[PDB]
């Protein structure tokens, strides 16, 4: 009704100008936000012995406290690669480890997962077993020393090796033909595949894994959940910050 | 007005399965017809009907219920009208909106329930395709969604891609009887695939 | 997005991501 | 023939958000044609084609009575933290980043029943000493009149009004980069009914969009919870 | 002059699939040329050039008796981790893979003698909650009729049916991703000879190829022994 | 096959492999 | 395939002023218009587009009084780490740098009334044993008469002249590249006025400005204050 | 003033500084 | 005299030394 | 003969060997 302003008139309302740009929603562009690393998870070292488990890469579900966490439910499918940086930081005395070889392993969306120690070096006496899945082979492996190491840390990227054309980061249905509670909103291999991090250090400390994730696409945005409680009927949030009256 | 989810159907075959597709006609795939339930006075804002589709009322689809339950793997959109019986001293507004992947059902997966869903939930599901069923000017929402999934196809039985929720924004208030809620479900471009042994 | 190097292809594109259909 | 090379202080240090990428080891793949419908590709675009529900006292909407005129009926300072902005998706995405600009959008759905009708004044209020208490008041500011029974929904846009080119998501006590004013809306003329027995009130939905000139900049980590 | 560097925090490490070679140290050898034949360059194209036969308990093929009617007489479920695909080229070439696309090409050859005959039906059943017993109950899927005596060799494509674009070559507990579904041979007729006596029974070798859209994708190594 | 950097060549091809006659 | 390298020696060090940029860790970010007046980018502009008043005696101008004659009212030797040139902006610019070139504009204002006259003869002397006391001997130097009366403002330019390129801009003990000479300036008449007992001085401002050839090189670091 | 490297755009304009509108 | 790496010139002449006027 | 490096010319030809009359 009768639009634009300072008649005052039932329905008008007054004239706006619009702003220009500045800064081009550079910023809110889903795959410059997502190709960063984020620290998601840290994880145990596995002995060189015995029968590990692999870690599954599944940054999905998560309730985490943390930027990635929600962002990553904000949309029903997504697609994008992946890239990690994997650290290794002490919990015990730095001078425990004389050398300290990591061996990083990565598995495919799919990969058979049973291992045990079978690889033996032999040298004067003493001998050291490692995994049958930690060997240098068909999928990747890493070997990164942490002593000395001015970083204690490794990396590489990897693809989008998920036999769905898209993760559904929510699934209205069961991935198998029982429907146990478990397999609910399941569909299998709705992932980045799995790592196995082994070495003589296990005890002595642990790793940070952070991914990245290049080439994002995200399918039918979904509701973002509020982060901090709702503040008293007509106030406002007050938060710490760079700003801030002194 | 009628609201397309996302895109409008396509009748594209699945890639995914190199086996003999059928095609179900407008005259195979028909058109049902449900009562989703009743509104009532009592019943406060951010209550939902739940109506996955279609999985708690397939044996209810005749004839597209007979074809879909001797086959495998379905693909195919819907064609959804929800409506609401009230006259026009009855306040009140729902917000009909059509989710892929709903889920929080608590696993009575696949079945048409009524739930509270959580604030910043019934706030922003109009982040999803969906239309407002204000009471002093709208009795219908129309809303037409497309096949979708993680996949090119699925089997019904185990995945419900779209469900559709109807949710309470503005309490039910004026005359005190209440508000039915219908829905008219017309299965839209399904196409079939791998037919299953005989029943005995 | 986030890839401003001019060195972000030392490795082809085929190797360095997947590959759309 | 060996490249002379000068390694650089920060060398073998980690910084997390460099602009390039790591070294493959799984090279070939060639990812199945994802089809699907509805892919986004930022998120202020759906800031903008979407609308969510305020929060007022936490419900999606306000209330006019038959008996109401002066105060107001609602009212939120301009703010990203404000509480009546608190459920919504404009305000939810905003927490990801440090500042704001432009404008906001909230339309108001007049829910009463057909044979209800009631008339409001919406006034965007900017930065004073301390917020007016009745709509003769308010009046004197930006406001719009809204007749429902002419229109049932009403769109006002909030707009952006400040010395600084952005604002703070992340407010805090009164700053001048931290709130740009309040919003509110009173009741120019009580409900009136058909029938005060069947309806003597109605509610009005308020809904946000961020505006066309609105954008965010400046991607932040999450702090502790409050 | 020297070029100002900086070390990646990945540094001195091993990546055991790098796209990139090592340094020469043993230049300018010329090798003889290979005249051979038989060079293949891809495992997919022996695959399916080639076929290999199942391992109907430990044999490779079922029969046909003079008895025979209902119950199937070949079964298998189709997932390359089958038994009856167990010493076949297609199901071995798989192990160093992670995931599989397309169909198997069957080829059954009747070798009972000139003076036998008997009728096949081969039905490929998908996913469903159990495996018909009896053919009456098969014949309701695909399936096609092989009158041997018409031609002694038979193909049947198992297709591929699935939501997903590939599926899994380790299987495990039945999963979306793990199971096609099966495969089954009745009898249509018992085997009928010019004298019981010299012929009571006859055999069909069962053989499996690549199919044209067979693939796999994704090498892996091999896990523990099984 | 697997050989993806730009620098693959970085050593001529007749010191980096063999050559066929 | 991996490049051979070697590392110099002074590799993993520091050295502040390297002509190189760090690694960005936050791109993308568009800066908002700055439109603003008086951007400025280079301080010589400023230094010779401006003058700033000296330090006489702490006062900014000498006087001449009804006795005067024979002795300077004004003396600093040319050096820019004179005192009088204490509070100026050339002076304090040039304690950034090592080496300047170039002459100095003074300018007198005669701020004494309207009903007041003087006459000045300022003189550049050349170093030299010890300087001229009275102006009868300076007066053999480059000097020029100012009559005031004739025009109120006065501007004498002190040249450059050394057989250096630059001089040193941190005086210290008479060497060849620390002063250049002296600027004085005598009263050639003593004030005259309509009445002593009403105006019996006049006071004149002195101002610096960078000269047109004015320059400052070497960018040095601040020394211990005294 | 003070980038007189070749390899100062080894990271791009936009990536390496802000833009001015 | 003296300087032979193709690389001599990593940084520019007016960087690297002075300049004669 | 064995000088197979792109690289091999890093530094001028009459640096890097002597230089025949």
């Amino acid at each position: 009704v009768t639009n634009v302003g300072e008649d005052g008139e039932p329905g008008e309302t007054e004239p706006r100008h619009a702003l220009s740009p500045v800064d081009m929603h550079v910023h809110t562009d889903v795959s410059f936000l997502l190709d960063r690393f984020f620290d998601v998870e840290t994880l145990e070292l596995s002995n060189l012995t015995g029968s590990p488990a692999t870690h599954v890469l599944d940054p999905f579900g998560s309730t985490a406290q943390l930027a990635w966490a929600r962002l990553l439910n904000t949309c029903t499918y997504f697609f994008s690669d992946l890239e990690l940086s994997i650290q290794f930081k002490f919990t015990t005395t730095p001078s425990s480890v004389g050398e300290g070889f990591v061996w990083v392993k990565w598995f495919p969306v799919g990969a058979p997962t049973k291992t045990t120690d079978a690889w033996q070096l032999e040298g004067g006496g003493n001998s050291v077993r490692i995994q049958q899945l930690a060997v240098a082979g068909m999928s990747p492996t890493v070997v990164f020393k942490i002593a000395g190491s001015r970083s204690q840390a490794c990396g590489f990227s990897v693809p989008y090796t998920s036999m769905w054309r898209v993760v559904p980061v929510f699934y209205n249905g069961w991935g198998a033909p029982t429907k146990e509670k478990a397999t609910y909103n399941w569909l299998p291999g709705a992932h980045f595949g799995s790592i196995l991090l082994t070495s003589d250090a296990h005890d002595k400390g642990g790793c940070y894994l952070r991914y990245r994730f290049p080439r994002a696409n995200m399918y039918c945005p979904r509701p973002i959940p509020p982060a901090f409680t709702r503040p008293a009927d007509k106030t406002r949030h007050k938060f710490p910050t760079n700003i801030n009256k002194q | 007005g009628t609201t397309y989810c996302y895109s409008k159907p396509d009748g594209r075959p699945p890639s995914t399965v190199s086996d003999p597709v059928t095609r179900l006609g407008p005259t195979l795939s028909r058109h049902y017809t449900f009562k989703v339930g009743e509104w009532p006075h009592s019943q406060s804002h951010g209550h939902a009907w739940i109506c996955p589709l279609p999985s708690d009322k397939l044996k209810k689809m005749g004839s597209f219920h007979e074809v879909v339950k001797a086959h495998h793997l379905v693909k195919n959109g819907w064609d959804v009208v929800v409506q609401v019986n009230a006259s026009f001293a009855h306040s009140g507004a729902l917000c009909v909106a059509a989710v892929p992947e709903y889920e929080h059902t608590h696993e009575k997966a696949l079945k048409w329930s009524e739930l509270e869903e959580p604030a910043y939930t019934y706030q922003q599901l109009s982040v999803f395709p969906h239309q407002l069923l204000n009471l002093r000017t709208n009795s219908s929402v129309h809303l037409v969604m497309p096949y979708i999934g993680p996949g090119p196809t699925t089997n019904l039985t185990l995945h419900n891609p779209w469900t559709i929720v109807i949710l309470i924004l503005s309490e039910l208030t004026g005359p005190g009887q209440t508000v039915p809620v219908t829905m008219s479900v017309a299965p839209i471009d399904a196409m079939v695939n791998g037919p299953l042994p005989n029943p005995e | 997005g986030n890839s401003g190097s001019i060195v972000q292809n030392f490795y082809m594109q085929q190797y360095q991501n997947s590959i759309d259909a | 023939a060996p490249i002379r090379v000068v390694s650089v202080p920060e060398s073998d240090s980690f910084m997390s958000s460099v602009p390039d990428n790591s070294t493959p080891l799984y090279p070939k793949v060639v990812v199945p044609p994802r089809q699907v419908p509805g892919r986004f590709t930022n998120f202020i675009d759906v800031a903008k084609q979407t609308y969510s529900f305020c929060s007022i006292s936490g419900k999606p909407y306000f209330e006019v009575t038959n008996t109401s005129g002066d105060e107001p009926l609602f009212q939120m300072d301009v703010s990203l933290s404000a509480a009546e902005l608190h459920g919504t998706y404009v305000a939810s995405l905003s927490s990801f980043f440090a500042q704001y600009r432009g404008s906001l959008n909230f339309n108001f759905i007049f829910t009463g029943a057909a044979a209800t009708k009631a008339k409001f004044l919406v006034a965007f209020v900017p930065p004073h000493s301390a917020a007016p208490k009745t709509r003769d008041e308010a009046m004197a500011c930006i406001h719009a009149v809204w007749d429902v029974g002419l229109n049932s929904a009403f769109s006002f846009n909030v707009p952006y009004s400040s010395p600084a080119d952005f604002m703070a998501v992340y407010s805090a006590e009164a700053t001048v980069v931290n709130v740009s004013g309040w919003l509110q809306v009173y009741a120019l003329t009580a409900l009136t009914s058909t029938d005060i027995a069947v309806n003597s009130k109605g509610r009005v939905l308020v809904a946000v969009s961020a505006g066309p000139d609105f954008s965010l900049r400046h991607p932040v980590d999450l702090p502790d919870k409050q």
